[PDB]
């Protein structure tokens, strides 16, 4: 058995078989398996013909933006002491790797970039989602917008003397016309301050109601000096028509933050295509825990 | 249970007094014991049955059943549930409770196969323990000198016992007493030789000796006394039972071809698993992922439907069966049958009618026939001799029937009548042509009858004589031709006596062969009229010693009587030498009609010719001629009693057409034993208790319903409730069915493993998303494919089944490699192929291109990256992503779906085209269409996205899988087309299941 079936030196068989009948059977597995493939190829190649470069058909499942930041936090926790500089590099390390793209070296010329209002102002069109014109003009963001969170001055952006940044960001939508809340007389308490119509409100504030006496004062740092987003750098063209492309960016600065005892901030958008959802925790607000403990 | 103990020889007190056994035992031989001291010595020994050996607890085989294959490694997927749970609770907050759920209901399906199964055995238990019918009985008990009759377990030691003819022995027993008193030892002798036990001794061994009664025997005939010498297991059946009991049954061949493909699922099972987790270390995987992989690749090798449906299919079968007349006791018999090449059956009652009628009679050197007509419209057959009177008398007197009350209306011929069949042919003739037989029977009276002995082989009484003058007595008897020949010296010719001379005998062997050529069943009748003078008119001839002059009696003639034979008969035979069963005509009947009985139904095939045959058409002696020449060949009882074993196996092994004839039911078991040790499986049909050691010991006991005993039934594995012999050609078609669709099945659920095999494997080598998650899986193995599996069963034949010879059990298997090359290996890879293509659309149309899918997966399952840049540069969130990874599984489920239908229409038939058998099958219909409702149920209702996790689909992605099963349908259509047109080529030898 356990020899016989392995190998007979009569019938000069190899696991049952001679070599003809393992070749035959080689050769029609090597045939079959090579069509199947071959059927395959040409399916997928159809595939790579049906759709459009320009445009994704289906843009429903990213209707609502999202709103992330640029620390990386495991679980939505930024825990680390003032004293050991081994604790909060793992943020400083994101975060400049997220300040590194909006470098002036790399906006430089009049292609592709193009100087925007120092003001928020409104939409710009260079018109359809088309080849026609060659690669579309995205807006100038510089980084000194961005005042005391930058990595130009101080390098670590806060952490060092227990009052960290936090840089929040819109998820890119293609053809999504950002729009803000109107003056009537419902709007939220916070946002009748500064109404400036072309921003779009970004404003944080603490989970429990306990918490906000121990939370301090949120500065906002941004274009123009508002706490928000300015519609001018929309619509997103997308990749394919508008590479070197930069999207807004808005710096929180936690001053006042009590020491040891973890804090729950949340931050919220404000508008008309802006929905939240009870199970997406990053769709247009976000979640952050923050405990600097020294 | 000391087996050395039991080894030894029995050793026995036997060798005794009766003074010295009262002693030992405390007993009185006029009186027995005292009910007192008899229900202390019932509590001091213990009850007289077979005390309960190692018996299985209700609780014991409960748990067994929850240890076996499948379940231990579903329970080891619960184990891996729990300890992914243990793992996520100790290193994160917040632990989802998805995975606790998963493991419950893991072993609540564990635990329900279970109980499934074990209801469906204790079902077929109860029906068996509904068996015995009629009534008990108990023993014959004298105390404080009067006799009861107590439960036989209440008998003890010391008391009194009384048996007569016809009971059982209740336990071991010395005789004190005897008149007459006769038993069959064939449980220990091995012989139905009736040995008489006597009050005295006569061997130094206890089996030998006349003097003790053994339990397992009955009382033949006349009635004993006797002191309890040993009750319940220490009798003689007591050492056979508690010790050759344990002795186990076996394992059914069903069992053992389940047992082969568990084997193989299993070394594909822990191949793909021991290696892939040693590859998720060797790439930096972490313990919360490896489980999980781990968990994912044990469900989709594991068919967790399987022999559940299994299960199924055999009990739709046996029901089919419990329909067509047949019905089976043990659910895996329906297989023996077509797994049958030797039959061993009988004439009367299975190849005949048993409906019977008297045909010819001889006497006075000339064959007499009569009218066998149902209206009566024919020739007499001169009812002007003296003889013919004779022979009335005879046959009117010795006979025990009687026509029912109540028939005084109905003809003479369609009459009840309560008795035999021999009794009642002849009745019925001596009612039609010599008027009212009661009053024939009142005429004269009986004074002492010896039934039919199964031994003696005759039935005789002695009547008084009506003759007015001749105040004599009357002695009559019938039996087997020649046990009467040999029991007379004078022959009524026309009236007058005359002697026996060879002339008359040689015309007597020739009138014996022309009835029994003519495929009727002769007897032989005679008479003798007792000398008044030595036998006064008050003298009491009781049956016990030789008080009738058993030789010089006076024959007076033959009667013959024609059972005829049934329609599927001539039909039966011919289809079991189509398929290749041997039969034997084993017959209490006379091998000269057994020649005339076997040309008319087949067993001697119109052309083959025996020894006598060859000796007869060349006027030579027998002993001249090579037994080689002669292809059938008739076997006589007592040439079998004078047998050895090798004897008999060179007798079957070089004669393809054996019939026994003058054979005592006996011997049958003797054939049986022959006939098995060859190396072929063996059927037998019987009626009686002699029957039981060979239904037992025969692969497949075939018992008649009707004209069959309890203990016949009860004993068998097979019952007939027609007592047709067509019936067992049916019971093997059905058997041979119901495999090749087992075949059609496990092909079927196999096919769409490798669909849920291949995701796994490319999301470890390719690094994509998981195409296909665990729910999914369970959902497909348990869901949709279920119903058609089950549909498979009820597929009908392609050719004929009837006409093929029996499977070989060392070569042709259930699950071979051509179905592992053709599951696995071809329809499986385009199904995987199907789902992969409709996965790869689906993330297409959403923005993931198929080359930005490989190597995305360490990012695209990290929980905490909101923005995954994909093929145009969107950010994605999350959750985002993961609702399209569900939708792809949701559109790859239904993708097997799709690729299932053309399965299930190319597994319809294995070699006949579509076009031809047709989809006449209702229920493989019906397994389409829900098959195809509950995948759109399952994905349009609400709320299935907090549950399954399914989300719907866009009317579009439907249409992914459609050129896959078509080009599988057009693939596999040209397979069965290739070995219809070359028989025995490549086709055939590598993809013909
Ligand atoms: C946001 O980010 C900024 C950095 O971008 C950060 O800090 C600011 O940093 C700059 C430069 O570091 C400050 O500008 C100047 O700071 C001078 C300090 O240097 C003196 O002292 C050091 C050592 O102590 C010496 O080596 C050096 O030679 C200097 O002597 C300061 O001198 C500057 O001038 C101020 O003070 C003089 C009087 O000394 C006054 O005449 C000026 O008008 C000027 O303003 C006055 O400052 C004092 C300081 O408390 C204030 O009390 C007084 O009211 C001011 N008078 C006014 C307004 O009329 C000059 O300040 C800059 O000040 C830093 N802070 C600010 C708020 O501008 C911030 O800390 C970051 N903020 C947050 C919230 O994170
Ligand atoms: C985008 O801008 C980044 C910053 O640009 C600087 O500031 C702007 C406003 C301009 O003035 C520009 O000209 C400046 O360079 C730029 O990153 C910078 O790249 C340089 C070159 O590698 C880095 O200089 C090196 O510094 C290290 C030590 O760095 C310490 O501090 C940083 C934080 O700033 C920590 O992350 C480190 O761990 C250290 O703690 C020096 O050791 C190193 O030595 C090398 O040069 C010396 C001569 O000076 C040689 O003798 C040695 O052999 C070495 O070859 C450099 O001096 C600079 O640290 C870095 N800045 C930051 C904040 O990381 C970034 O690359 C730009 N990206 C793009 C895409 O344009
Ligand atoms: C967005 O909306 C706010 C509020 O608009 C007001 O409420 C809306 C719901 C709706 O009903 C509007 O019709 C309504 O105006 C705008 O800001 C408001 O602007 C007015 C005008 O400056 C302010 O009213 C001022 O109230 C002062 C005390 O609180 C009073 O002293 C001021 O005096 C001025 O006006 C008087 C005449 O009434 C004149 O004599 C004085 O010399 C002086 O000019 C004046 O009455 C409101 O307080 C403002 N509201 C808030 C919350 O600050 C806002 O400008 C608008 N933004 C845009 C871009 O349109
Ligand atoms: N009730 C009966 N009374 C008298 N003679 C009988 C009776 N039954 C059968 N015989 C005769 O005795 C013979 C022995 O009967 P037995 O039952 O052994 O076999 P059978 O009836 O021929 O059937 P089978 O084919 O099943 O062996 C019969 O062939 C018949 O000649
Ligand atoms: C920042 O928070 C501190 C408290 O941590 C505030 O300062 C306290 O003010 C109270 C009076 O209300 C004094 O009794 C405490 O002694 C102060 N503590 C310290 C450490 O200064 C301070 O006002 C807050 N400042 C801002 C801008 O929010
Ligand atoms: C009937 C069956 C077996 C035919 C299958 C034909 C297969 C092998 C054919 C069909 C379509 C073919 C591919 C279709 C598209 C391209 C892209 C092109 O820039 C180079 C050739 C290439 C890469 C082809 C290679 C071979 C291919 C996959
Ligand atoms: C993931 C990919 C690359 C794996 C491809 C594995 C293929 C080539 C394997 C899977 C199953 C295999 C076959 C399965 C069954 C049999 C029958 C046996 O009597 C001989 C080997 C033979 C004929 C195998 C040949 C190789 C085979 C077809
Ligand atoms: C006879 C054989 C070779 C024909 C096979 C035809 C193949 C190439 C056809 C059949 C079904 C087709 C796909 C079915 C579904 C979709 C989704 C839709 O939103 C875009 C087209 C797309 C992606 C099709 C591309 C081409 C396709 C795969
Ligand atoms: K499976
Ligand atoms: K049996
Ligand atoms: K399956």
């Amino acid at each position: 058995g356990w020899k016989k079936f392995l190998w007979d030196s009569e019938k000069k068989e190899f696991l049952g078989r001679t070599g003809s009948s393992w070749f035959k059977i080689f050769l029609f597995y090597l045939i079959f398996y090579g069509c199947l493939a071959g059927i395959f190829i040409g399916t997928i190649q159809v595939l790579l013909l049906t759709l459009s470069d320009f445009e994704p058909k289906y843009q429903d499942r990213v209707a609502p933006p999202g709103l992330s930041h640029a620390p990386y936090a495991i679980k939505t926790e930024i825990s680390f002491s003032i004293s050991n500089p081994k604790s909060y590099e793992s943020f400083v390390k994101s975060m400049h790797k997220l300040m590194d793209l909006y470098n002036e070296s790399s906006q430089a010329g009049n292609s592709p970039f193009e100087d925007c209002s120092d003001t928020p102002a409104d939409y710009i069109k260079r018109g359809d989602l088309d080849d026609s014109q060659g690669q579309k003009k995205a807006c100038r963001f510089s980084r000194m917008w961005l005042k005391n969170c930058s990595g130009l001055d101080d390098t670590t952006y806060g952490y060092a003397e227990g009052k960290p940044c936090v840089v929040a960001k819109l998820n890119r939508i293609i053809g999504f016309y950002p729009k803000p809340l109107k003056n009537t007389t419902d709007l939220p308490e916070e946002l009748q301050a500064n109404y400036n119509q072309y921003v779009l409100p970004l404003r944080c504030a603490a989970k429990r109601e306990e918490d906000r006496e121990k939370i301090g004062s949120i500065e906002y740092f941004g274009l123009g000096g508002y706490a928000g987003f300015p519609l001018q750098y929309y619509p997103y063209y997308g990749k394919r028509l508008q590479k070197k492309y930069l999207q807004p960016l808005l710096a929180i600065q936690f001053t006042n933050l009590t020491q040891n005892m973890e804090l729950r901030i949340e931050c919220k958008v404000y508008g008309e295509n802006i929905d939240y959802s009870e199970k997406d925790r990053f769709r247009g607000r976000f979640e952050v825990k923050i405990e600097v403990k020294s | 249970d000391l087996d050395e103990l039991k080894k030894e020889v029995s050793m026995d007190d036997h060798k005794l007094s009766l003074d010295e056994l009262h002693n030992k035992y405390g007993t009185d031989l006029t009186r027995g014991l005292t009910n007192a001291r008899a229900k202390e010595i019932l509590a001091r020994d213990g009850p007289n049955s077979l005390t309960p050996p190692p018996t299985t607890p209700e609780w014991i085989k409960f748990c067994r059943q929850l240890f076996g294959g499948f379940s231990i490694l579903l329970w080891i997927g619960a184990i891996l549930c729990f300890l992914a749970y243990g793992i996520q609770a100790a290193t994160e907050d917040e632990p989802a409770n998805d995975n606790l759920y998963l493991g419950v209901v893991l072993s609540t399906v564990v635990i329900v196969t279970g109980c499934f199964s074990y209801y469906q055995e204790a079902k077929s238990s109860r029906i068996m323990d509904s068996f015995k019918n009629m009534v008990p009985q108990q023993a014959l008990v004298i105390r404080d000198g009067e006799k009861s009759t107590i439960n036989a377990e209440f008998v003890v030691a010391g008391d009194l016992v009384e048996v007569k003819g016809g009971d059982r022995i209740p336990a071991d027993l010395r005789i004190i007493s005897a008149h007459g008193c006769k038993v069959d030892n064939s449980s220990l002798t091995g012989e139905s030789e009736p040995q008489t036990r006597s009050p005295e001794f006569s061997s130094e061994n206890p089996l030998e000796t006349r003097n003790i009664a053994f339990f397992s025997t009955n009382c033949v005939e006349g009635t004993a006394r006797g002191v309890v010498v040993y009750t319940g297991d220490r009798t003689v059946m007591g050492r056979i039972a508690t010790l050759a009991s344990g002795l186990e049954v076996g394992r059914t061949p069903i069992a053992i071809e389940i047992e082969h493909f568990i084997h193989i699922i299993t070394g594909v099972a822990v191949f793909l698993g021991v290696s892939f987790f040693i590859l998720s270390l060797i790439l930096g995987y972490s313990w919360l992922e490896a489980v999980i992989f781990l968990i994912g690749i044990i469900v989709a090798n594991v068919p967790e439907g399987l022999l559940a449906t299994v299960t199924v299919c055999l009990t739709l079968t046996a029901k089919r069966m419990a329909r067509k007349n047949c019905l089976v006791k043990n659910l895996e018999a329906v297989e023996t049958l077509g797994s049958t090449s030797t039959i061993c059956s009988d004439k009367t009652g299975t190849l005949t009618q048993n409906r019977m009628t008297v045909a010819h009679m001889w006497f006075d050197n000339q064959i007499h026939e009569a009218d066998t007509t149902e209206n009566q419209s024919g020739a007499a057959f001169d009812k002007t001799s003296a003889t013919w009177s004779a022979l009335s008398r005879i046959a009117a007197l010795c006979n025990r029937a009687v026509f029912q009350a109540g028939q005084d209306n109905v003809p003479i011929l369609k009459r009840s009548v309560a008795g035999d069949a021999s009794e009642s042919a002849l009745l019925k003739c001596i009612e039609l042509c010599c008027g009212s037989v009661q009053g024939m029977r009142d005429r004269n009276p009986k004074i002492v009858e010896i039934p039919f002995n199964s031994t003696n082989k005759y039935q005789l009484s002695i009547h008084e004589n009506e003759k007015s003058s001749e105040s004599r007595y009357l002695l009559v008897m019938k039996g087997a031709p020649e046990r009467i020949l040999d029991r007379c010296s004078t022959i009524l010719l026309n009236g007058a006596e005359e002697p026996l001379k060879e002339d008359m005998k040689e015309a007597f062997q020739n009138a014996y062969l022309e009835l029994g050529g003519l495929g009727e069943r002769v007897l032989g009748f005679c008479h003798f009229a007792l000398p008044e003078d030595k036998y006064n008119e008050g003298y009491p001839f009781d049956a016990d010693e030789p008080n009738f002059p058993t030789t010089d009696l006076c024959f007076v003639g033959l009667m013959a009587m024609i059972d005829p034979p049934r329609a599927a008969v001539p039909d039966a035979v011919g289809k079991c030498r189509s398929a290749g069963i041997k039969v034997i005509m084993v017959t209490g009947d006379h091998p000269i009609t057994a020649k005339a009985i076997a040309k008319g139904v087949g067993i001697i095939s119109e052309g083959n010719e025996t020894i006598e045959d060859i000796a007869a058409r060349l006027n030579i002696p027998i002993g001249q001629v090579n037994p080689r020449d002669a292809k059938a060949c008739v076997v006589h009882g007592s040439d079998l009693k004078d047998l050895s074993t090798e004897v008999l196996d060179d007798i079957l092994h070089y004669h393809t057409e054996i019939v026994f004839a003058r054979t005592s039911p006996q011997q049958k078991l003797i054939i049986v034993e022959g006939c098995q040790r060859q190396g072929a499986i063996v059927a037998v049909t019987g009626d009686g208790v002699n029957d039981s050691p060979a239904l037992k010991k025969a692969d497949i006991g075939v018992a008649m319903g009707i004209s069959g005993s309890d203990v016949s039934k009860q004993a068998a594995d097979m019952i007939l409730l027609d007592d047709n012999f067509a019936s067992i050609v049916t019971g093997v078609e059905e058997g041979r069915l119901i495999f090749d669709n087992l075949k059609k099945s496990i092909a079927y659920t196999l096919t769409s493993n490798i669909p849920e095999i291949t995701p796994f494997l490319v999301f470890i080598i390719g690094n994509v998303p998981l195409p296909l998650g665990t729910v999914t899986i369970l959902c497909i193995d348990l869901g949709t494919d279920m119903v058609p599996a089950i549909s498979l069963a009820y597929e009908q034949a392609e050719s004929d089944i009837m006409k093929r010879q029996p499977r070989n059990p060392k070569t042709d298997k259930l699950v071979n490699e051509r179905l592992i090359s053709m599951a696995y290996g071809q329809i499986g890879m385009i199904q995987a192929l199907g789902g992969f293509f409709s996965y790869f659309v689906i993330l297409a149309e959403n923005g993931f291109l198929p080359m930005d899918l490989i190597g995305k997966r360490v990012r695209w399952d990290d929980r905490w990256i909101s923005d995954v840049e994909d093929s145009f540069g969107q950010q994605w969130t999350y959750e985002q992503r993961k609702i399209v990874e569900f939708t792809c599984h949701t559109s790859f489920f239904i993708s097997i779906v799709v690729v299932q239908w053309a399965d299930l229409i190319i597994c319809k038939t294995r070699r006949n085209s579509i076009f031809q058998q047709g989809m006449k099958n209702k229920i493989l219909i019906f397994g389409l269409f829900e098959e195809t409702a509950l995948a759109a149920f399952l994905s349009y209702c609400p709320g299935t996205d907090v549950a399954l996790r399914m989300y719907p689909l866009k009317p579009s992605w439907w249409f992914c899988a459609f050129p896959y099963s078509l080009i599988i349908f057009l693939y596999d259509e040209m397979r069965r087309f290739i070995i219809r047109r070359s028989p025995g080529g490549w086709v055939e030898q590598e993809t013909y299941y």
